[PDB]
């Protein structure tokens, strides 16, 4: 018989979790960059 | 540079409709200028790509 | 077998508190959302060029109704009224009589397309594949009664669309 | 023959509720003609109120007239609160309906109905 | 798919994700519009013997509801079922 | 066959619009999980009951 | 959402009101190649939830 | 009878019969029948004076805890002199179980409103006022919920026709949507479908 | 161990659950003694209340008391004890151990008709 | 096999045509009466009668599962051909 079936080993794994990849600088580094831009502008 | 290949593909889309006249023909009728392989033409003049 | 959405107690050391304060004052998640919207700006859109490009369909598609014929010109409908008995909206009106050669044929086969719910119970009730719900969906009208099909309109739809309807049935009759 | 009441023990309390409902409709009718900006008069709307009360005047059951007072208060509550539109208020006045044949002869002329 | 690698790198950076491994636009990976003809299996009632309908008549094994008490000791108090077992927290991702 | 598929159930903690939002997003996650388990464990056989 | 309506239409013929799940089972079997495309959808839908 | 027959659940049948005996002997003042179907659902048919004492019990007893009102329903059976059958469907999340509390009324006898037991009922029995005309005494705001505001009659009564008595159209003379006595361009075609042969001999009624 | 949350919104954590359950169960038995002995509600509720009160008197740990009272969190066990108390106070005023107030009509529960 | 009434209106395969004094022809004024011009009673009469050597023939309409339900036509009468009740194809025993 011929029928819509999964393949011989089955389908591969499917991602289903959250992936919010945690990008960006730290809070210390972001305040340091902003204060450095302030000091450059003031100078 | 790959922007040059993009612009060459645009220029050969102009060439692919038989020049600027057929290019503007398909631009103002289809709102779309990309070229395809002509699959066929029916008994009315509709062309399939 | 369950999980707790939103049950994270946030860290209160100076690192994490300064991280949340930098997020508040420097708007980091707002730039994240702007970045995701910018990432869709440079994707190719999903827009097909209708009417020149068409949405994908299948041979099971339930569109405009049609009465079919045999490969001899004889119409398949033998007036058994199964389609109008199964019709969940009572769109089909059938009157029948024996015609001049004594065949069991209809004299009225009406489908009100404005009662029809397009569920195709008629084409699966039909024991001779006479009524089908064909592939046409582009048959909008300017008047309400142009959607009140009689037998002539359904037979003309069958004669018009048979070359496509027969190939769709050839694709799908083994699932039926 | 011993049934459970709704509000009224007998017809006296029932007629009291009918009488209070007629009072409330009589008071409401000019506000209804104003805020719905009806094209009728207060006399005409109060005559329609009187017609709707005297239509049900043959009833001798306290539970039935309790439910009639309940449904009349629901109509009034849907009229004071602007829940009806102008169309729902004017459905009491069958204006677009042609007058029915009342005698035997014109009912014979127009069709088969008794 | 036809995007250049500069726009692809910009796009992957702005999303923070690899967007070419999982395209939301479909290409040649999807199934063919013309398929081989199927051959569907038949059920367990497609037998030529020992296949009487009364031995598999589901609708005629339904009985009227058993009237437990009709109005024409130290027996244990009961509940409609045992009490529900407490759900276990997920081993997969409890968010804990 | 929900006794044969394996999935988690997102439980909120505050009863607000936000936890109900997170529950629906996580039910999309767990629905993808059930769809993977349904695609791998799809059996052969008929699709109507064989009582005609 | 549109691709899942294509899944409905491939399995029944209608994009929304399928009348496909019936008392007794389902009306018709899956067409060949449907489960592969449901796999190709499911493989990518987690990233759609991620960007939502 | 393996593949195509629904498998009978005897454990739930036994447990629901025992709990039905339990309810019938805790509340003999109101409980008239207790029955369990072959697909294992418990029906407690009570007197309409005990809507509040029974449903509070099932909501509050430590072996019942039916803290959820799933559905509230009326059923119009016109050959009964108490033609309306009020059906409560309750869910115990603690004991993972469902119970059905059925009672009766006619057009004129008010049922006591169960909003003090389950607030869920506040619209449901309100629907029973709108669809059936069953009055609920001590309801907070009893009025129509689903029909149009000028609607006369109660539609889910079985002597009420499928189409109404009135239909709407826009009338350009009065510049208004108006109601008129209903005329159909095609009458609804009544189909007499019932076979003249008996289908289920387990449900055969005794003759007169 | 001072459980921080019950998990259920609006159901606050009880600080002293054992003393609360003892007071609620003895108060249930106090109310429930005012019911006649032939009333099955009195017998069944005395039976289950004595079972719950003995389990509360025989377990110091809150978690193990939750696992062997078999009613979820301990605060919803407390809430169900309060619900049973309110029910017993209502069942006194209803007097539902009495005979049936009225027989149904003859074909009232006959389905199908 | 369409024909035409004296009003100039086409007569359908059923035989429906409005009268001259019928007002309901006004619906086709400025428009068209849509008839189908392939009359099935004329098309099935073009099919040649099938000569067979058996006494009973089966007919499913052609196409197997795509035709009609398979019926069995007796051919003992030599006065009359045996017609399929569904498809109208007619058969004759050649002896
Ligand atoms: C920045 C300013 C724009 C510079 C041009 C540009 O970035 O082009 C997009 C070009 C291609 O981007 P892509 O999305 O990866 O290409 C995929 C195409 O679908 C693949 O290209 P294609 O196969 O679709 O090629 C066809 C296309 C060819 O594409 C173009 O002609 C590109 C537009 C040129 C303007 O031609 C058309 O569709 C005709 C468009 C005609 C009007 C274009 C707009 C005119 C604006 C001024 C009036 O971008 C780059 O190559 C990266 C940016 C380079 C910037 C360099 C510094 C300037
Ligand atoms: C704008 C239009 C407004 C439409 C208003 C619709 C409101 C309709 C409310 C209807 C409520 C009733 O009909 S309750 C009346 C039923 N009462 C009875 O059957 C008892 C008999 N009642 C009567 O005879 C009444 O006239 C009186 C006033 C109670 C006593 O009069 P008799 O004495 O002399
Ligand atoms: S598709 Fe359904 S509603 Fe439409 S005519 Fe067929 S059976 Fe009737
Ligand atoms: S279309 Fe089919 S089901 Fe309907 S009357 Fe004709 S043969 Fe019968
Ligand atoms: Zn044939």
């Amino acid at each position: 018989v011929k029928q819509d079936m999964p393949p011989v080993g089955g389908y591969g794994p499917i991602d289903y979790k959250r992936n919010l990849p945690r990008r960006g600088l730290s809070g210390y580094s972001m305040f340091a960059v902003g204060i450095g831009a302030l000091l450059f502008g003031y100078w | 540079m790959e922007l040059l290949q993009v612009l060459k593909r645009g220029l050969q889309q102009v060439s692919g409709h038989g020049g600027l006249r057929g290019y503007l023909r398909v631009l103002f009728r289809a709102n779309d200028v990309r070229v395809g392989t002509l699959v066929g033409e029916d008994k009315y003049g509709n062309k399939y790509y | 077998t369950y999980k707790y959405v939103n049950l994270r107690e946030p860290s209160m050391d100076m690192k994490s508190v300064t991280d949340r304060a930098a997020q508040t004052l420097l708007w980091t998640e707002l730039i994240r959302g702007l970045g995701m919207t910018l990432s869709y700006l440079f994707r190719e859109p999903a827009t097909i060029n209708y009417p020149f490009e068409k949405g994908p369909l299948s041979p099971r598609f339930r569109g405009e109704h049609a009465l079919r014929r045999y490969p001899s010109g004889e119409e398949r409908c033998i007036a058994c009224k199964l389609c109008e008995a199964v019709c969940p909206a009572q769109a089909i009106t059938i009157e029948a009589e024996p015609r001049a050669d004594g065949s069991r044929r209809t004299t009225r086969y009406d489908i009100d397309m404005t009662k029809c719910i397009y569920c195709g119970f008629c084409q699966e009730a039909c024991p001779v594949d006479a009524i089908v719900e064909g592939p046409n969906f582009e048959f909008s009208t300017e008047t309400h009664e142009e959607l009140l099909y009689n037998k002539e309109k359904l037979l003309n739809n069958g004669d018009k669309w048979e070359a496509e309807i027969a190939a769709n049935i050839q694709a799908d009759y083994l699932y039926r | 023959t011993s049934v459970k009441p709704i509000f009224s023990r007998d017809m006296n309390e029932a007629k009291r509720r009918v009488r209070e409902l007629y009072r409330a409709w009589y008071r409401e009718v000019p506000n209804t003609v104003h805020l719905f900006q009806l094209d009728i008069s207060v006399k005409q709307g109060r005559d329609k109120v009187r017609e709707m009360f005297k239509k049900n005047a043959h009833v001798t059951d306290p539970r039935v007239v309790d439910l009639l007072v309940i449904k009349g208060k629901m109509e009034l509550e849907e009229t004071i609160n602007v829940w009806k539109q102008r169309t729902h208020v004017m459905r009491f006045f069958h204006e677009t309906e042609a007058p029915r044949p009342k005698d035997f002869l014109s009912k014979f002329y127009v069709g088969h109905d008794p | 798919a036809s995007a250049t690698r500069l726009i692809q790198g910009l796009r992957n950076w702005a999303s923070g994700r690899d967007l070419q491994a999982k395209l939301q636009l479909r290409y040649q990976e999807i199934s063919k519009r013309t398929q081989p003809p199927p051959k569907l299996p038949v059920g367990p009632s497609h037998r030529l013997s020992n296949n009487y309908y009364c031995a598999r008549d589901g609708r005629r094994e339904a009985m009227p509801p058993s009237i437990v008490m009709s109005s024409q000791s130290e027996k244990k108090a009961v509940s409609p079922a045992p009490p529900i077992k407490r759900w276990e927290l997920s081993q997969d991702e409890p968010y804990l | 066959v929900y006794d044969q598929v394996e999935f988690d159930v997102p439980i909120g903690s505050r009863g607000d619009c936000y936890d109900r939002y997170l529950c629906r997003v996580e039910e999309m996650r767990q629905s993808i999980r059930i769809i993977s388990q349904c695609l791998n464990k799809m059996p052969p056989g008929e699709i109507k009951v064989d009582d005609a | 959402r549109e691709k899942m309506f294509e899944f409905y239409e491939r399995v029944s013929g209608a994009r929304m009101h399928a009348a496909y799940v019936r008392p007794g089972g389902v009306h018709q079997d899956l067409p060949l190649g449907l489960m592969d495309d449901i796999y190709e959808f499911s493989k990518n839908f987690s990233l759609r939830i991620d960007e939502l | 009878t393996r593949p195509t027959v629904r498998p009978r659940n005897d454990v739930a049948h036994k447990q629901l019969s025992a709990f039905g005996e339990y309810v019938a002997e805790i509340l003999p003042k109101y409980v008239q029948q207790v029955q369990v179907s072959c697909f294992s659902e418990l029906e407690i048919c009570i007197h309409p004076d005990g809507v509040i004492p029974v449903l509070t019990f099932l909501r509050d007893h430590s072996n019942a805890q039916f803290k959820s009102l799933a559905d509230l329903t009326a059923v119009d059976i016109p050959t009964r002199q108490n033609r309306f059958e009020i059906v409560y469907n309750l869910l115990s999340l603690r004991f993972n179980s469902r119970i059905r509390v059925k009672t009766y009324t006619d057009e004129l006898t008010p049922v006591e409103s169960s909003v003090s037991v389950y607030k869920a009922a506040n619209w449901y029995e309100r629907e029973i006022w709108d669809m059936f005309g069953v009055f609920f005494a001590n309801h907070p705001d009893l009025r129509r919920i689903l029909t149009d505001y000028g609607f006369e009659g109660h539609p889910f009564r079985k002597d009420f026709p499928l189409s109404g008595y009135v239909e709407l159209r826009y009338d350009d003379e009065v510049k208004r949507v108006v109601a008129e006595p209903v005329e159909l361009a095609q009458e609804f075609r009544k189909f007499d479908l019932n076979s003249p042969w008996e289908a289920f001999p387990a449900y055969r009624q005794p003759p007169e | 161990l001072l459980k921080k949350t019950t998990g259920l919104v609006g159901l606050a954590v009880c600080e002293t659950p054992h003393e609360r359950l003892k007071i609620l169960y003895t108060k249930i038995l106090d109310v429930l003694g005012h019911i006649p002995k032939n009333a099955a509600y009195r017998k069944y509720t005395e039976q289950i209340t004595n079972e719950k009160l003995s389990i509360v008197k025989a377990e110091p740990d809150v978690k193990k008391l939750e696992e062997q009272l078999q009613g979820g969190q301990i605060e919803e066990v407390i809430l169900q004890a309060e619900n049973e108390l309110s029910l017993a106070r209502k069942m006194i005023q209803w007097k539902p151990w009495e005979p049936l107030v009225e027989e149904p009509p003859a074909s009232q529960w006959k389905w199908p008709i | 096999g369409v024909r035409t009434s004296p009003t100039g209106e086409k007569v359908t395969h059923t035989g429906q045509v409005y009268d001259d004094e019928d007002y309901r022809r006004v619906r086709f004024v400025g428009r068209q009466k849509e008839v189908n011009e392939n009359f099935a009673i004329d098309l099935i009469a073009e099919q040649p009668v099938s000569q067979v050597g058996s006494r009973v023939i089966s007919c499913d309409g052609g196409g197997g599962a795509l035709g009609h339900p398979r019926v069995y036509i007796n051919l003992d009468k030599e006065t009359k051909t045996g017609t399929c009740g569904y498809c109208g194809l007619q058969f004759r025993q050649q002896h």
